[PDB]
RNA sequence: UUGACCUCAAAUCAGGUAGGACUACGCGCUGAACAAUAAGCGCAGGAAAAGAAAAUAACCAUGAUUCCCUCAGUAACGGUGAAGCGGGAAAAGCUCAAAUUUGAAAUCUGGCAACAUUUCUUUUGUUGUCCGAGUUGUAAUUUCAAGAAGCUGCUUUGAGUGUAGACGAUCGGUCUAAGUUCCUUGGAACAGGACGUCAGAGAGGGUGAGAACCCCGUCUUUGGUCGAUUGGAUAUGCCAUAUAAAGCGCUUUCGAAGAGUCGAGUUGUUUGCAGCUCUAAAUGGGUGGUCAUCUAAAGCUAAAUAUUGGCGAGAGACCGAUAGCGAACAAGUAGAGUGAUCGAAAGAUGAAAAGAACUUUGAAAAGAGAGUUAAAUAGUACGUGAAAUUGCUGAAAGGGAAGCAUUGGAAAUCAGUCUUACCUGGGUGAGAUCAGUAGUCUCUCGAGACUAUGCA
RNA sequence: UUUCAAUGGCCCGUCUUGAAACACGGACCAAGGAGUCUAGCAUCUAUGCGAGUGUUUGGGUGAUGAAAACCCAUCCGCGAAGUGGGAACGCCCUUGUGGCGUGCACCAUCAGAGCAUAGCUGUUGGGACCCGAAAGAUGGUGAACCAUCUAGUAGCUGGUUCCUGCCGAAGUUUCCGGAUAGCAGAAACUCAGAUCAGUUUUAUGAGUAUGUAAAAUGAGAGUU
RNA sequence: UUGAGAAGCUCAGACGAGUAGGCAGGCGUGGAGGUUUGUGACGAAGCCUUGGGCGUGAGCCUGGGUCGAACAGCCUCUAGUGCAGAUCUUGGUGGAAGUAGC
RNA sequence: GCGAAACCACAGCCUGGGGAACGGGCCAGGC
RNA sequence: AAAACUUUCAGCAACGGAUCUCUUGGCUCUCGCAUCGAUGAAGAACGCAGCGAAAUGCGAUACGUAAUGUGAAUUG
């Protein structure tokens, strides 16, 4: 079998139309969730900083965001990752704190019974 | 140039659509211009032909002839106009088919459906 | 060529033609009305987010960015408090203005007491005063539901207002 | 590409060697004239054509991005030479100037008759009339394949920002409208021939320095791009050969074509 | 005994559900030859599968799955051939078993009766009541990332039902620029020439020959308009079983974690898997380099991915009727074979049938006189009509070959051409690029175009 | 053009064979009918940039087709890791002649050149120039038959399509199917004040010849 | 002296078999980009011809006839691109033959 | 009266010599 | 040696269907979508078209009925 790439420009267009389709549904919030900053796990790459999967629970507790609130305002949680050093904790705590500064959370209507 | 991806410029698909068209489409494919008097009085440029329509032949050997449309032959996309015939071997008169775009409508067989059509297509009466 | 596709070629029945081909046209915006009004339909979502002053991605972009015109320490990270951010556009100000005003409208968080709740807390207060909530919770006769001091404190607070 | 089973749909076997006939397999069965007819071969009727065409032939070809920028720069330079425009088939004999730059108010034309008036005022409509007259029916099987007509190329209008210039010019036969930021070699050297008649707006011409840069200064819109340098500074070889510096040290020329 | 419970049956009892087909892509099982190979068998969906670590690593550590690029034709193995990292696309997390609700089976199906609701009189529910299920365990709560129970004071809250409008999606209607002016050729003008128009429309097709302006359309339309069916929000009225339910915080109190499995021996298939014999543990067990990491033997899950089938669509440096699908047409047809299976050849009169009336010969088929057509050198043996081949006619040649070459003759037949212009007058008038001339226009004084006048 | 006269003229292709003899293929005409596509490798040329180089996995963008063109974030691949002769130049000065210096590349004596693309050629895989050899296996139908794997396997058979021009062998030493070499070309080098020869001599010797060394004749030669 | 498509023009001498093989330049075909302000119902393409011409050749131009709707030169791109053979494939058609014979 | 098929490079007098068969084509003689 | 017969050439008539031109077909690529069946599917058979060459359509309501839309056809 020989795989051909004639749909390469048609996949590019289809993926872009999905981003536009996604943005139409969720109008003002970002098309991606904020990702942490981590360091790759080798002696070849540990100097580089890249994006992680989600923020650790210890990073969210320091930033002031609970693990149940976090998912609702676009902050992924990684229950697996941990902070073995204070630099990873502070690098990503500041990342969450900056995110909260630039964030507008629209209020939600709440059911409110008469008494009690 | 056409910019819609919903319309085909393919000669294969354009010819198949025209020659395989159903009767309710050939009614629109068989349209004729109106005379200048009707065109600037009904505010309509062209209308589909119909029986009892009074037309003038504009092109062909029979150019200049006039008469009512006895019947429209939608199978072959032809009009049959009264007194526009051809003599056969035995002297019987065989009518000659004329394309609907080769005639001009000098008088309209007005009906309520066509009267509604005129006011629909920006016209007046 | 297929017997099924040849069958509808040999038939007189028309195809179930559906004219849906519309490329280069982008999805129309719903959800937020403020974004919809200020969203143009020709520009991309990156161009519209930037024009409206929002961020499409809180991360890096995995490619180039268009250039249309030539350009002319844990204590201080944990105890710090970032001073929010200014609104670069009138749309962002419009979004921010709506959020604060609506939150102010929906701010009545304190709750009243029902007939049972009021009579419950009132009877406890008439015997143990208003400051001794620990002995209020330990009275099995009047505190049948066995509410602790913190629940009884919140009951009294809601009764005050 | 042809079908992946064409010429092999039938069933046949080799009858044998020495039976006074070619040993090509002949279709079995009976009742149909296929009995004894050969297949599975280029020569045999309804047989497999030799080396069936495949879809994974290399259709696209890579060029270094720097060569592409060189070609587009060299094709833009060729569009500022009136002789190269004439030799490519453009009727620019009455154009006031080359390069032909027009005001930015052209960028907001809305009607085609506004565009046609401008082309007639700068005498650029002689090229459009050439394109209209050249429209012929294409020769060959190309016109069975949605290539019905052929014609020449008109002026290439290059703008900076669009305010109706594209819609006001697109229906004029031959005229192609492009943005200065994405210049196309298919449109700057049609057929591979240099010297396209290009009309610029004032804003597009002012943005050419940022698109291409200079031979010493980097382009603003292309990261780390410099215009190519030339193997010769002055390309008038007659000027070097017939110069005072060179003609003063050459030995006395022998005759031209010599006597027998 | 009555009577409960457990069984074992029965009913044309009520309500359901499975089969077969397709199978391009998908997931299992099975399997030869020349490899998870074709076949064979089983089972799905719009995707499937996989999937929230008994995962990598050895780092400053990473963090479900899937796909792409790279790692890499590398390690390893014996030519086969990965994976970790790295770069992208997409991102979403969760549900049980193991706890006493024990101050109250708090849970559920069904019958019946009302009340609603609908893509829908076809759909889907609500409330009430009775019966059954269920304590050999149905709810709430918990899933290790934890959590429970207490305590504390901060922050929280709808599985309700209408109305209105806006924003989207889907289906069906509707709205839409300009020559058929003049001359020539022609059977026909859609050709050529002239003079015009429209152009957000100069795509394509049709019309008696190359049609932007004759017609359908195309552009506007990345929309106005009229309805129909819908989705997520907004605003607002009413209702709200809150004596409730959550997040965070704090501890002189607690914290269950899946077995004929893991694993060991051995035998087969292709390490995994499978059989057989044996058969566990509790900081235990797995996988790695004392240390690190994970937490199996239970379950669910969109997106990125695949797609020779199905419902449509738009295209192409493709083929052009011995090609391209076997099939451009009565094509899986005719036809063949007991059957499995096999399987063709075959497109084009003309603008219009105007498809040859009528007379005549003949038993008839047909023929001849006519007739239609621009054309019958277009007559359905139908566009063009090559070669091989055949008949007739004419000319030439010809003792058992032709045969080709070279050079000429003869005969036939062609190209293959001409004096018509130059020079020098004179006469006559003619007029500009000539005026002992006057104006205008376009370039730049004088350069072109003209106008008036004179023709010395 | 036909025909006559004079002179000449064995049937084409394939294989064979010094050669033919041969044996093959050819009733005739039309149409079809065979070195293709692709992956890797190496040489050479062109093009871009150059201690760098490569945009197209992807993202951005592209209103006039938007599968094009245009733009580039992070990676990654491949690279980086003194004396003589001599090209060229200046200065002379008996000026030419020569000398005095400066000496690239490269060879003798003791101050990175890559990377990408395109084309050419060679080569290895895929069906692999085309037609050719009994099959075997799987699954069916009534030892047989049918369908697929299959374009299975070929060192062998037959065939393999336009023109002109310029070069042009060998058909065999030697070791041993071969690696050499020879023959024939290409490129880069150094040279005509240099060498060379199916050459003839002279003479030294050695035994009419012989080899060697150094005069005539011819040609510019030697290389890698 | 005009003779600079410097890829041109020009002067001189020598030389000419050729298989395998090496090299160079050309002819022709289908389609593509460009061009000829190209040809065509006052006749495109095709075919026919003891018409004429050009080229060493592949081939090309043209008259006449037939015909009826398209087509070509130049630069570049591309490939299912050139036939006398394959006991080649398909189709048509001959001599054997009005024979063998029924 | 109805009517094939095999086969088919082209041919069809000898005599000699022609070295490779050469006679059916070639060379000198008859026909 | 003329005829016949044979051969060659040309004219005309046959034979054949090449070539050319095109073409509601194929082939290839890309894009959108998710929809069979015990409520009887796919397939097969037999019937109905005033005639239809077949082919198509349909099912005893048989080349369809109801409803909606267009608005005057059908056609050999």
């Amino acid at each position: 079998y020989v795989k051909t790439w004639f749909n390469q420009p048609g996949r590019k267009l289809r993926r872009r139309q999905a981003r536009q389709t996604k943005a139409a549904k969720i109008a003002p919030r970002p098309v991606e969730a904020i990702r942490p900053a981590v360091k790759p796990p080798t002696i070849r790459y540990n100097m580089k900083v890249r994006a992680g999967r989600g923020f650790t629970l210890e990073e969210l507790k320091a930033a002031g965001v609970s693990r149940r609130v976090a998912s609702t305002i676009g902050i992924p949680v990684d229950h697996r990752r941990r902070n073995r050093s204070e630099e990873s904790l502070q690098r990503n705590v500041e990342r969450i704190k900056v995110y909260l500064a630039h964030l507008i959370v629209f209020p939600r209507k709440a059911g409110q019974p008469k008494k009690g | 140039m056409k910019f819609s991806r919903d319309v085909t410029s393919s000669r294969r698909k354009q010819r198949k659509a025209h020659f395989g068209a159903p009767s309710s489409v050939r009614r629109v494919l068989m349209s004729a211009p109106l005379s200048k008097e009707l065109r600037e009085q009904y505010k309509i440029r062209s209308l589909p032909v119909r029986r009892d329509d009074q037309i003038t032949v504009i092109r062909g050997s029979n150019k200049g002839r006039e008469g009512k449309i006895t019947s429209v032959y939608r199978k072959k996309f032809l009009l049959l106009i009264e007194r526009v015939t051809r003599e056969k071997a035995n002297g019987a008169s065989a009518p000659v088919g004329i394309d609907a775009s080769k005639v001009v409508i000098t008088k309209l067989h007005l009906d309520k459906d066509r009267k509604d059509l005129i006011v629909r297509k920006g016209g007046k009466v | 060529a297929n017997p099924r596709q040849r069958n509808k070629q040999r038939s007189g029945k028309p195809r179930l033609t559906r004219r849906n081909a519309n490329k280069k046209a982008k999805a129309k915006i719903y959800g937020n009305f403020v974004i919809q009004q200020n969203w143009d339909k020709h520009a991309t979502l990156r161009q519209n987010y930037a024009r409206l002053g929002l961020l499409a991605t809180p991360n890096y972009v995995t490619g180039g960015v268009e250039k249309l015109y030539p350009d002319p320490t844990l204590d201080d990270v944990l105890d710090k408090e970032i001073s929010i951010a200014p609104a670069k556009t009138e749309v962002v100000r419009q979004l921010e203005e709506e959020a604060v005003k609506k939150a102010a409208r929906q701010s009545n968080k304190m709750l009243p007491l029902s007939a049972f709740e009021h009579a419950y807390i009132q009877r406890l207060i008439n015997k143990y005063g208003t400051e001794d909530f620990e002995s209020m919770a330990k009275d099995v006769k009047l505190n049948s539901k066995l509410f602790n001091g913190s629940k009884l404190k919140n009951l009294y607070i809601r009764m005050k207002a | 590409a042809v079908s992946e089973k064409a010429g092999h749909q039938t069933s046949a076997e080799s009858w044998g060697t020495g039976r006074a006939l070619a040993r090509i397999p002949r279709v079995g069965g009976g009742g149909t004239h296929r009995s004894g007819q050969a297949a599975f071969g280029n020569m045999c009727r309804s047989g497999r054509m030799f080396a069936p065409t495949k879809t994974w032939r290399k259709w696209h070809v890579k060029v270094n991005q720097n060569e592409k920028r060189y070609a587009i720069a060299s094709a833009v330079a060729a569009s500022g030479v009136p002789s190269l425009l004439l030799a490519r088939g453009h009727r620019i004999e009455e154009i006031p100037e080359v390069p032909l730059v027009v005001d930015d108010a052209v960028q907001s034309f809305q009607k085609t008759k506004e565009a046609v008036a401008l082309l007639k005022e700068i005498k650029a409509y002689r090229d459009v009339i050439k394109v209209a007259n050249s429209r012929k029916l294409r020769a060959g099987k190309g016109k069975l394949r949605n290539r019905r007509h052929v014609q020449r190329r008109g002026p290439l209008v290059v703008f900076n920002e669009d305010t109706g210039i594209v819609k006001a010019f697109r229906n004029i036969p031959g005229v192609e409208i492009v943005n200065v930021r994405r210049l196309n070699l298919l449109q700057l050297a049609p057929g591979g021939h240099l010297g396209r008649f290009v009309i610029w707006t004032k804003s597009a011409f002012g943005l050419l320095d940022s698109v291409f840069g200079s031979t010493t200064e980097v382009a603003q819109l292309k990261k780390n791009y410099f215009l190519p340098e030339n193997i010769i500074s002055n390309a008038d070889v007659t000027r070097l050969i017939n110069s005072d510096e060179i003609q003063s040290i050459v030995k006395a020329a022998g005759p031209s074509r010599v006597k027998r």
